[PDB]
């Protein structure tokens, strides 16, 4: 629940960036 | 004496041709570059997307109206009115321990 | 003195270039220096690391649907936060208690 024109969107936005952030970190598992 | 006219007498400085890429632009880099509106400190983001949308929808006149009325208008008239039973309440406890002081002098 | 690295000697090793780098995801498609540091990163952390998503078990497994709602603002609740948000932006821009 977010409200439009409103601070918490905002809040949102950080919130969406650093999780892509895990998305080009983490690359372990198994190693060829 | 030679030298130093030799070299004082040059080719002018024509090698730079006004170069200036970037650094910094002068509102697309405070406004976004990149995200996130560089400090940002959401408080004045939130400033400009609530003053947009206000103008944009026409809430401005009963909204005025309203914060003239205000809501901590009250508390700050609750807290004016506690302050002064407090203070009222400071001035009795002061001249209640000045009277005993007084009458335990005379006493002793 | 089998210490792994100082908080500070860490900085040197990735540390500043991958928060910097990664920042600025925007750019982090050049990968010319920011591979080095990544591929630093997996090597030194490979020995202690295991780590296995969901692509591991999906024979069965049901997905993850986002959704976003947006709800309007009630108009009293709307005065309260015009009022306070001009309140704070008077009170923080300039001097205060």
């Amino acid at each position: 629940f977010v409200s439009e024109h409103t601070i918490e969107s905002n809040i949102l936005k950080k919130a969406n960036q650093k999780r892509q952030l895990d998305n080009v970190v983490i690359q372990e598992g198994d190693f060829t | 004496v030679q030298l130093e006219k030799a070299v004082r007498t040059k080719s002018n400085e024509s090698r730079q041709h006004l170069r200036r890429p970037l650094k910094r632009p002068p509102l697309l880099e405070q406004i976004i570059s990149g995200g996130l509106r560089p400090k940002l400190t959401t408080l004045e983001k939130s400033q400009l997307d609530w003053a947009s949308y206000v103008d944009r929808a026409g809430l401005n006149d009963e909204l005025v109206l309203h914060n003239k009325d205000g809501f901590l208008a009250r508390q700050e008239f609750l807290q004016r009115v506690g302050s002064a039973e407090d203070e009222r309440y400071k001035e009795l406890r002061r001249q209640q321990l000045a009277q005993q002081l007084q009458q335990d002098s005379e006493a002793s | 003195v089998s210490g792994f690295a100082d908080l500070d000697a860490f900085q040197q090793w990735f540390g500043r270039p991958v928060d910097k780098i990664i920042e600025t995801g925007q750019n982090f498609g050049q990968d010319k220096e920011t591979k080095k540091t990544v591929a630093k990163l997996h090597q030194v952390l490979r020995p202690y690391l295991l780590r296995r998503l969901k692509a591991d078990v999906e024979k069965q497994m049901p997905a993850k649907y986002e959704h976003i709602v947006y709800c309007k603002l009630s108009k009293r609740q709307r005065f309260l936060y015009d009022d306070f948000m001009s309140r704070a932006q008077t009170k923080a821009t300039l001097a205060s208690g």
